């Protein structure tokens, strides 16, 4: 009921009236919990950008992070650190380029590491969460390189050093499974398992081709590292689930998110981060609206929810705003996060009822990526 | 007069009487069965052509006459870039100048002078009838007028629809007659979006009426000497092919080592490749562009010789802005470019693709 | 301005997101920051790389291949922002993908995104679009 | 929100530009980016320098000297932007001047402007 | 009548219909002329900023210049170059500070100079045009320093190099009058004349104190280097005119920009760049509105125009938008330029009639500074 | 009992019978005419005070007792900063402890022990009546009880309104009774916005009920040795005054060189300045802070000696975060601060401002 701003005013008035002293100082962020959410703002390709740290429970900004050009955010699942891979230039957007990785303390937000990436190797793209990835332990960060060829950078966060670039075939995104292993997704429709011992070529094994040339898998799949679950929508609402918990790719039964009659009446996924996945509930959330086939990057006004095992639509939400990206907290009875690039606002809903609970406006210029820690 | 002129060019084109010892015609090195290239083996393979005397080797690969008539006359344009002309170095203004020079080149057709050509034309009854009808009576007695008329006929012949038929699969696809295979189509897309289109399209932007996959400019792409051709040509191991700078009246050292961008039409059937026939395979020639973009050690290697490409013959004036695109062609895209380029084969040469 | 409705090309205003040549533009129209439909503004660097789309020209009912090239080495212009996705494919088909910053080959290794030009580079003949 | 009308202090919401302590604030309220009325957000650096204003407290009818101090070394927050100028003087009286980035004295020589805190440092006169 | 976006789509379809070819390339901006205008976007304190170079006649953006943190723009009157003093950091807003000057070619907009300023000596303040200033011959840039003490830095644009800091008294702003001389406004109400060599305690002289401690002189006086005229409003719209043409300060009569009845009814100057001066017409323009006495940075809706010799009012335009800054072209038949920070839009008016002619929108986040060249 | 106890303190305060050779009272070094400081010239000027024996010089400037009652008892607070206490080094917990220590210090009042103090008290008929009424019969026969009672009385007397009258011009101005002169107004403003306020205001934020221009903390501001006082005190040329580290039970080397922040009330009349009386002039004590901020050569120079300030006596633990403000006081603001601090003079000491 009473906004955090009114309670603050009373806290402050009571402090004045009762004559409590207090030293002005640098605050510390509340300990990282399940309901903390990070929102990044790519700022429509601006040279400098902002990450926002938000308490999702109280709907309050609890700190921010600065970043260069189209940075890659990662959040350590256990809560122990966040990090990004970022890019600056000597003269704003011109001159000498330095790509680097920062590792931050998650309560002070002070950088605890600055690791320069040689030869400016970063993939400069509209932000895809899985183009830079943490490994299960958090001892290695890997990132995508596109030029001259698809490649993957190995960075050692623990020894605070870049290590080497890995040769890979024509493949995309990085989904790590082990301290020395990850899958990517290749042009030919397969997944590649890439496993690297430091010292020369990695072992490369492709899976089976799992989708046709003319079925289109989106830029923003959802992946649970703790669950080994990858959830890849196609432009049509079809959902490829691949389970990686064995060490190798097992393909689950594909499942439609949109009924036959809904598709015929112009229903399609659309937005940015269009899909979310809840680990403990084994449950899938997806942004949908009525749209033309090539408006796949536009805001949607409805979220659908379905059982990953069966595909049974568990609820349809009317969201009430133009939503671009969704995600969920991984606690019991989670929050559904719905971010509007247009509104610059994160809307926070109950992932059971879908009723809007509270919202955090003024998050930069074009916020697009929502990240959460999976802490249990 | 247009039909007739060209018809005379036709006879002249296959007449070995225009070579010093009457051993070769234009058709000898520009053979119609091979897209007007040389199919003959010499000391350097198919890389360079053997002259009238049966021993003399050129230093440059004989190129296709297919589509040459589309090339504008040689000129410097408003921004200082030379465009057009004939020969790998632009030393001839146009098809007509070019005919004369090839006829006189001593390591090739090797006629002593315009007068010797005139005598040979005068000797033949069909040439008297043919030239006099087009150029007036007694044209053949004026060494200058005779020689110039022959050159003109030859030029007019190479402007016939037959030398530029625009009947490739690429041409049919653009008229909507057929579709590309998905491989070919990927090829074309790669070609129009990668650096290739910065030199092997007529225009910078817009649509060409008669595309021949060249902007008619001059570039040094930094090729090495073809060791066996250079030995065979007998020009010497110290000799440097200066490209455009060799054209008389070109003094600018920035032109050194630059060669006419060749049309890609019929490229699949006109190996070996580059101005010095250094590469036998179409795939190699593509893979060569990877030396400027790729970080992989295999890119520094000529898959034909299993050894590094070699130092550029001329190390200056490289077209680095274009060639260092920052993007490397993977094996997929090289396959695709091959499939695309093969669709540039004239209908009559599709049997040769096998 | 139903953002979800099928995109409707016009051939009358180049500074608007519904101009026909912009059918797969991502970012900003260079004509709005001192460039032109097919040139970069002063001080920026013209890339050699592109993404293509086949864009329908409502004027002549023909489809043309548009190679989008970026003008780089400057902060994003902030003027005339657009994002359309006609035939736009996912990143693994980068020929047709437009989240990528196509600044490869720009002078001085400029890689920052300022704006995008829309030159025609051919007449279309396509299979997914 | 007649921007030209005499400024009207309230003592009930700190995140609003009409909160009484903010009578000469220039920039952004720190409470909106993870600080508080009188503390900096994590990662930023607290300046030692200030500009003052005397701000009327509508709760007690008293006027208090407010020393605005900047939290620096981060790009501008973008949240709760505000600009008020009660008693604000031109730059030649820098004590009362609020276009100046008052980041002097911040740890690590941070000088970029993030947000401004509003602590009371005395009763006015 | 018809927009420039339409005339390009008209011209473009004619090239595509005629097979007119053209090389994609980097444009040159048109030659600098009287009607060219520069708009700076301090961006409400953002770590990186923009300048918009504009053709006032067509109302077209012709180019842009990237800046750092509160850069100070200058424009050489004769049209030969522009420049800025600017500030960057190695990690966006954190890390090592580098302050530098850039000189730009005005047609290519390439930088022709990049001069480092040792010990990061720029004053970081919301942008005041006369805190960084060109000598009349265009050979020296002078910048103000506030920390640890008021000081003035000397930068040799010709030899492309930082010279020295000058110690000055407790004063503010820089109005150069000669290759080797400039004036400042001191806390004490005098102006200081500063004359400087390559070494030497500079000769410093003070005028009469010309206003009491409680007459308030705005951060944005208009100064015309070629007339030697400094036009200085107070909070009330009383205007001081100083004539530095002779090389010493002569004071003209003060004029009131608003009548005594307009002052009784609450009329005050207010906004950012509140005053403009046209040299050839010897004319003053003041942004004014009804406002409380402490709302002097808010926007204004009215411009008043007065003869500088007499104080006689000539016009009172109603701008029809919220206006923070004004300036004028210096040719015959001048343009009155009018910038909305709120609207991020430059309105371009006929200075004689006040009619709005055209506007240029989308000028960044918080544009505030208009600069013109006096080429006449 | 409160009046009475204090009234006893008053008698004790001026009784030289609490010195070994009966030559000096508290009032001798803490003279009421001079804001409870020492007006007497010794071997080092007014820098340090002469003891009961007529030769022994202390190493520290005698400070005002005005407002000393406002200082909290000595303690470490929750963030590890020591606050409060008495003496420049905090070696006394409160006014009571401090009274006992001054009485026993051999370079000053120099009583041999608590028993000697007891004997002296016992000798005087008015002390018997006075102590026994407040502490019980036979208090004076218990050396411990007697001494403790004495200190208690001295302490209670320094808590009277008379030692802290809050009647300065600054106090009148805050009550609304008068205005500041524009110079003074500017001075006050400079004081609340510049670094001075980080150490010489009671609170970090808020308003103090009884402001005494000190946060009661411990800081090393990097002062040099006062050479003539150090020679006079005879502690030796190798001696280092460690400040708070000298307090028994403080072991932390980060405290070394730190001194109690003095109340700026009556500062205009209690020269010379700092813990060692090193500067004679108020203006110099202000200018000293410029050594940390200014780039001008003149800022390195002590205007009194015309020579560099000198190496800090203790080079570690300097309060650099506070002192290096990045902003230099020009002559204008120095004059202003002088005008402001002068306003902090007690009503009864305004006549003294003139000299
Ligand atoms: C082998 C002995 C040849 C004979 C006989 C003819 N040509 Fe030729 N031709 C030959 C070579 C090695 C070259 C390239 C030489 C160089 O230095 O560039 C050429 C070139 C041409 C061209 C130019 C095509 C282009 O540059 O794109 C033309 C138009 C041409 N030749 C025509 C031509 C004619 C008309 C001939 C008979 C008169 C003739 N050639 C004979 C090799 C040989
Ligand atoms: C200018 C910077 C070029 C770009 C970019 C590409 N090509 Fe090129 N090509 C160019 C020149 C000047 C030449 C001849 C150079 C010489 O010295 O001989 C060529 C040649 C080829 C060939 C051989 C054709 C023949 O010998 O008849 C092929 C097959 C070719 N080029 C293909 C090609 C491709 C696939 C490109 C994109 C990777 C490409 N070229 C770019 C000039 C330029
Ligand atoms: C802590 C960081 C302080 C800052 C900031 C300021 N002062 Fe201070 N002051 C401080 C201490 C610990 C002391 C005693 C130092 C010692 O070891 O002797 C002082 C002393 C003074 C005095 C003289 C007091 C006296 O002898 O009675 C004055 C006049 C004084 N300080 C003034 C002052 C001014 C004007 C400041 C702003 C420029 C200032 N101090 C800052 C601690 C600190
Ligand atoms: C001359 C010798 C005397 C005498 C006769 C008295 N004092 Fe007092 N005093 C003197 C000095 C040199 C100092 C500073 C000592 C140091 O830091 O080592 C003091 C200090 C005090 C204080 C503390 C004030 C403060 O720290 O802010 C008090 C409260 C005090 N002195 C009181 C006092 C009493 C009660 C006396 C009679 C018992 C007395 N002084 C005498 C020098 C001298
Ligand atoms: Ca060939
Ligand atoms: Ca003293």
């Amino acid at each position: 009921q009473e906004t955090q701003g009114q309670a603050a005013a009373r806290a402050a008035a009571a402090d004045l009236a009762a004559g409590q002293d207090d030293e002005p100082r640098i605050l510390e962020a509340p300990a990282p919990d399940a309901r903390r959410v990070y929102v990044n703002d790519p700022a429509h390709f601006a040279a400098v950008t902002q990450q926002f740290v938000i308490d999702g429970e109280a709907g309050r900004v609890i700190g921010m992070i600065d970043g260069g050009f189209l940075p890659n955010p990662v959040v350590a699942d256990d809560g122990s650190f966040i990090a990004h891979a970022s890019t600056v230039f000597s003269r704003i957007a011109r001159g000498e380029r330095t790509d680097y990785v920062e590792v931050f303390d998650p309560v002070t937000l002070l950088p605890t590491a600055d690791i320069e990436l040689p030869d400016a190797p970063r993939f400069l793209v509209g932000t895809y969460p899985w183009m830079t990835s943490l490994t299960p332990d958090g001892k290695t960060l890997l990132f995508y390189q596109f030029s001259p060829a698809p490649a993957v950078g190995v960075v050692d966060l623990e020894g605070k050093a870049f290590k080497r670039m890995l040769d890979v075939p024509d493949c995309y995104h990085i989904f790590p499974t082990a301290p020395d292993t990850f899958f990517m997704h290749c042009r030919d429709g397969s997944l590649a398992k890439v496993a690297f011992g430091t010292e020369g070529t990695p072992e490369i094994t492709h899976t089976e081709v799992f989708h046709p040339e003319d079925e289109f898998l989106i830029n923003h799949p959802a992946y649970s590292q703790k669950a080994g679950r990858l959830v890849w929508p196609t432009y049509t609402g079809k959902i490829h689930q691949i389970d990686l918990s064995s060490g190798d790719a097992k393909f689950l039964p594909a499942v439609e998110a949109l009924t036959e009659a809904e598709r015929a009446d112009g229903w399609r996924p659309g937005g940015w981060q269009q899909v979310a996945y809840h680990r403990a509930l084994d449950r899938i959330y997806l942004l949908v609206d009525q749209r033309d086939e090539w408006r796949h990057k536009t805001a949607s006004r409805f979220v659908v929810v379905l059982d990953a095992k069966t595909g049974e639509r568990l609820a349809k939400f009317e969201m009430g705003h133009e939503i671009d990206s969704i995600n969920v907290s991984q606690d019991e009875k989670p929050l559904l996060y719905a971010l509007s690039t247009g509104d610059k606002t994160l809307y926070i809903h109950d992932a059971e009822s879908g009723e809007e609970l509270r919202s955090v406006n003024q998050l930069g210029h074009g916020p697009q990526v929502i990240t959460t820690a999976d802490m249990g | 007069a247009d039909d007739a002129l060209a018809a005379l060019g036709a006879q002249l084109f296959v007449d070995p009487a225009l070579s010093r010892n009457a051993t070769q015609s234009c058709a000898t090195c520009h053979d119609p069965a091979r897209a007007f290239t040389d199919p003959r083996e010499g000391k350097a393979g198919l890389a360079v052509s053997v002259g009238d005397d049966g021993q003399s080797h050129g230093d440059r690969n004989t190129p296709t006459l297919g589509y040459a008539a589309l090339v504008p006359a040689f000129h410097r344009d408003a921004n200082g870039k030379y465009k057009g002309g004939q020969f790998w170095d632009g030393r001839a203004d146009d098809l007509k100048q070019q005919a004369g020079q090839c006829m006189l080149n001593p390591v090739e057709m090797a006629m002593p002078d315009r007068a010797a050509v005139a005598a040979r034309l005068r000797d033949d009854p069909a040439y008297r009838t043919g030239f006099e009808a087009l150029f007036g009576k007694g044209v053949l007695d004026d060494p200058e007028r005779a020689f110039d008329a022959a050159a003109e006929a030859l030029a007019a012949y190479q402007a016939t629809g037959e030398f530029s038929p625009f009947d490739s699969k690429y041409d049919r696809v653009m008229r909507g007659e057929e579709k590309f295979t998905p491989l070919e189509e990927f090829g074309y897309t790669v070609f129009i979006t990668w650096n290739c289109r910065l030199c092997h399209m007529q225009r910078k932007q817009g649509v060409a009426e008669r595309e021949t996959f060249t902007n008619f400019e001059y570039h040094n792409i930094g090729l090495p000497v073809n060791e066996t051709a250079r030995e065979a040509s007998g020009l010497g191991a110290d000799h440097v092919d200066h490209g455009l700078l060799a054209r008389p009246g070109i003094e600018d050292p920035a032109q050194s080592g630059r060669f006419k961008v060749p049309s890609l039409r019929n490229v699949a059937v006109t190996g070996p490749y580059m101005h010095n026939g250094v590469f036998t395979d179409l795939r190699t020639a593509i893979l060569f562009y990877n030396k400027y973009t790729s970080r992989r050690p295999e890119a520094k290697i000529n898959p034909e010789t299993g050894a590094p490409w070699g130092e550029p013959e001329v190390a200056r004036n490289l077209s680095l802005a274009e060639l260092q695109s920052g993007l490397m062609l993977d094996d997929g895209r090289v396959d695709a470019l091959v499939a695309f380029l093969e669709t540039l084969t004239d209908r009559r040469y599709e049997p040769l693709l096998e | 301005t139903d953002p979800r409705a099928k995109w409707v090309p016009q051939d009358n205003d180049i500074q608007a997101c519904d101009y026909w040549r912009h059918c797969s533009i991502d970012g900003n129209i260079c004509d709005c920051s001192g460039g032109s439909l097919t040139n970069c503004p002063p001080g920026t660097k013209l890339a050699t790389a592109s993404w293509v789309a086949s864009c329908y020209n409502p004027t002549d009912g023909q489809s043309y291949l548009i190679a989008y090239r970026d003008c780089c080495g400057y902060n994003v212009s902030g003027r005339c922002p657009c994002l359309n996705t006609e035939g736009e494919l996912p990143v693994y088909r980068p020929e047709f993908a437009n989240d990528i910053i196509w600044c490869f080959g720009a002078e001085d290794d400029a890689m920052t995104y300022h704006c995008t030009i829309s030159p025609i580079v051919g007449k279309a003949s396509h299979h997914h679009h």
